[PDB]
RNA sequence: AGAAGCGGAUUUAGCUCAGUUGGGAGAGCGCCAGACUGAAGAUCUGGAGGUCCUGUGUUCGAUCCACAGAAUUCGCAUUU
RNA sequence: GUGGAACAGUGGUAAUUCCUACGAUUAAGAAACCUGUUUACAGAAGGAUCCCCACCUAUGGGCGGGUUAUCAGAUAUUAUCAGGUGGGAAAUUCGGUGGAACACAGUGGAGCCUUGUCCUCCGGGUUAAUGUCGCUUUUGGCAUUGGCCCCUGCUCCUGAGAGAAGAAAUAUACUGGGGAACCAGUCUUUACCGACCGUUGUUAUCAGAAAUUCACGGAGUUCGGCCUAGGUCGGACUCCGAUGGGAACGGCAACGGUUGUUCCGUUUGACUUGUCGCCCGCUACGGCGUGAGCGUCAAGGUCUGUUGAGUGCAAUCGUAGGACGUCAUUAGUGGCGAACCCGAUACCGAUUACUGCUGCUGUUCCAGC
């Protein structure tokens, strides 16, 4: 067995939050910030998994007809002023 | 650093001049018809020295110098008569013009040669060969069902 | 005329190759000459023959040490 | 000192000039080549209106049976097509990353010892205590002990990259060269005090006293003994001695005390195949048949599982027209858009080859007075 059992008195229960977003398809999970890369490291060793860029998450809304804030929004404030 | 050098594939085709003897109407019967077989004494060299007989007549010399540079028969086999010839990108407009006009071999006439695929590799050509060979096969295989 | 990318080895007389506390620039073969034979080979003696891959810099002095620029060539379960 | 011309060095940046169209298939991936038009739906799931026959009621209507007409956003089209195809350097391989989770040396195990010392920078300054020696509220000098103070230049995981040397100089620490911005090596960075670590071997022959602080010769100072017109002896320090590149703890090469050293293993895969175990049915000593089920193990069976290029005997095309730039003309057009070079997993730094632009520096020539 490769396992490490768990122990209600001296092992640490961390809340976990999975939630769904609807306009973007895409489910988001919501931790502490030391909590995340304990979580964020086990992820892609699952031979599936492989992260994304912010030119790549401009890509993944892009393809699913969605917006993005600081290019496709030009009539915003800081929108208009960051890119023009 | 590589070369640049263009494959061309070829395949020899018998028209069947019978003019006494009918003939079958149909798409798998004249690939039949058409695609019959190689004759006895056809092999690498004989084809060499014919096409290059045929560049020497044909283009001249200079033009046959020209050719000859990289005028090699890499692959073929007398089973189903196809072959892959190198030559050059700058002339492959020679060497398929002088494929055209291949009349005879000294041996057997009555031919014609169908250049069929230009590449600049051979493992591309080779793929789309089995393809086409494959589709030839489906054909063969859609008449021989019914 | 079978690339691309990776590691190892390596360049010294015409050739094949040594060699180096860092202080002399070499051996075998080849060429020429001497010796020898009636003549020739072999053996033996002597001479001619240098871009130590090129360059920088270190040092008092570079085949050697450091750096830079070239490359030579092997291997990738191969004899194409 | 200025302006022009030419050359040279370094730093920064760019490279198919761009657009348009075309390049055989019912055998539907043949211009050279690749990818895509795959999260299936017409609120047609007991759909809507309508025809005929029979039934019940009447001011509307509903049910049953039969064939079947119309309709599903631009009354249409089921069978077409789109986009891209080389770079600063892809050459060079020096490097490292995708294995490490912020030093949690990425983790574990074994062996050895000096057995992993919450240790100490040396060193400099202040304060307190003690003891000695000279002035006499008291101060000064020395030695010990205890306490404090003494400087991550920037980004980055790594590799590396570039900035400035007013706390002592004119050349901006030292040394050598460059024609100057500067280059190379040893270094330091708000050091309101500086700090070139130790060991080993080498500098061949000669020279010189000596090739590594061996020793020797001379002069000066201080101390001790014999001794007292101050003569001699010993120890310590400083300076000098013809030679050679040379006496300078200077130059070269190798090794470490840093938080103990060393060894061993992966944390790296996806499909295919084979075995084993788990639930269902038959049978009951281990058995057999299906789930397009799961976990482990093995296999030179496969890796276009491939990347707004992805080839692997290594594709990155041909042509025409238009727009722009440069150069030469006899009537107005012609030529050129290159040089170097070219992927093979991707990233970034540095170096090398060439063109053009830009800033600085140096040299030469020519004048305004
Ligand atoms: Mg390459
Ligand atoms: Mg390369």
């Amino acid at each position: 067995k490769t396992t490490v059992p768990f122990k209600e008195s001296d092992d640490p229960s961390i809340p976990l939050v999975i939630i769904r977003r609807l306009k973007t398809r895409d489910w988001i999970v919501v931790l502490p910030w030391f909590w995340l890369l304990p979580l964020w490291h086990l992820l892609n060793r699952i031979p599936r998994m492989y992260h994304i860029g912010l030119r790549q998450f401009q890509q993944i809304q892009y393809e699913n007809k969605q917006l993005y804030f600081p290019d496709d929004y030009p009539f915003t404030q800081l929108g208009y002023i960051e890119n023009s | 650093v590589r070369l640049k050098s263009r494959y061309i594939l070829f395949e020899i085709i018998f028209p069947p001049t019978d003019t006494n003897v009918e003939e079958s109407v149909s798409k798998a019967d004249i690939l039949l018809s058409h695609h019959r077989a190689s004759p006895a004494d056809v092999s690498i060299k004989s084809i060499l020295q014919e096409i290059r007989r045929s560049l020497s007549l044909n283009l001249g010399d200079y033009g046959s110098a020209k050719c000859n540079s990289l005028l090699q028969l890499k692959y073929f086999s007398n089973k189903t008569s196809t072959g892959i010839i190198r030559c050059h990108r700058e002339d492959c407009d020679l060497v398929i013009m002088a494929l055209m006009l291949m009349s005879k071999i000294g041996d057997v006439d009555g031919l014609i040669v169908n250049p069929v695929k230009v590449s600049g590799t051979i493992k591309k050509i080779e793929q789309f060969a089995m393809r086409r060979n494959s589709k030839i096969l489906n054909i063969i295989k859609c008449s021989q069902s019914s």
